[PDB]
């Protein structure tokens, strides 16, 4: 996240950290979204490698320990099957990754409200966009969790030729964009939390940024739209 | 396009 602001401890209880096994040691790789005690949501692009995956609720600071995490190991997962690595325009970037065993829920360990289907938010909707991704463009990961204010922009600003043009898609939702304040590599898979009807949910999955940079004006970081795959979530977790 |  470019231009954020560390987020308090317990802000953000169904953020978690994908991490694959580097070495004799883990490493971050993705953000992503706590569903149910057993799965979560990510982006189809962040488990495209032969990696090993585990899950990291509960997290803060990824460099020190917080006494609140739990780690998982990544039994399944399931990605979107429109999904086409070549092609994330496309869209269809959204996975889902049944855990081992299923997490302790806690202060730090809650699962994410999701939107009802087919819900479309209104242009410049209050949002905040959250993960451990660089925090420069070509910079590096944040150690402690961030947040950002990023405003969504709706389709038709959005597809507009001065933004992403036919780039951004109707199942994809964009926020921010204002030069400052971004989502950026290591953010991807996680959740973009929209205020509506008094409580936040999870409208977004992180899935692209500008290959120009991070934090580019009229280039809004584009997320997966969650209303979007409602049914198709809830028929992986009911057949899994 | 950059997958983030
Ligand atoms: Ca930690």
């Amino acid at each position: 996240v470019v231009g954020g602001t560390e987020a308090q401890r317990n802000s953000w209880p169904s953020q978690i950290s994908l991490q694959y096994r580097s070495g004799s040691s883990w490493a971050h790789t993705c953000g992503g979204t706590l569903i149910r005690q057993n799965w979560v949501m990510t982006a189809a692009h962040c488990v495209d490698r032969e990696l090993t995956f585990r899950v990291v609720v509960g997290e803060h600071n990824l460099n020190q320990n917080n006494g609140t995490e739990q780690y998982v190991g990544v039994q399944k997962i399931v990605v979107h099957p429109y999904w086409n690595t070549d092609d994330v325009a496309a869209g269809y970037d959204i996975a889902l990754l049944r855990l081992a065993q299923s997490v302790t829920l806690n202060s730090y360990v809650q699962l994410g409200v999701l939107p009802r289907a087919g819900t479309i938010l209104a242009n410049n909707s209050p949002c905040y966009i959250t993960g451990w991704g660089l925090t420069r463009t070509n910079g590096q990961l944040a150690q402690t969790l961030q947040q950002a204010y990023l405003p969504t922009v709706d389709y038709a600003i959005c597809s507009s030729s001065s933004y992403w043009g036919s780039t951004v898609k109707n199942s994809m939702v964009c926020a921010g964009g204002d030069g400052v304040r971004s989502g950026c590599q290591g953010d991807s898979g996680g959740p973009l939390h929209c205020l509506v009807n008094g409580q936040y949910a999870v409208h977004g999955v992180t899935s692209f940024v500008s290959r120009l940079g991070c934090n580019v004006t009229r280039k809004p970081t584009v997320f997966t739209r969650v209303s979007a795959y409602i049914s198709w979530i809830n028929n992986v977790i009911a057949s899994n | 396009v950059e997958p983030x």
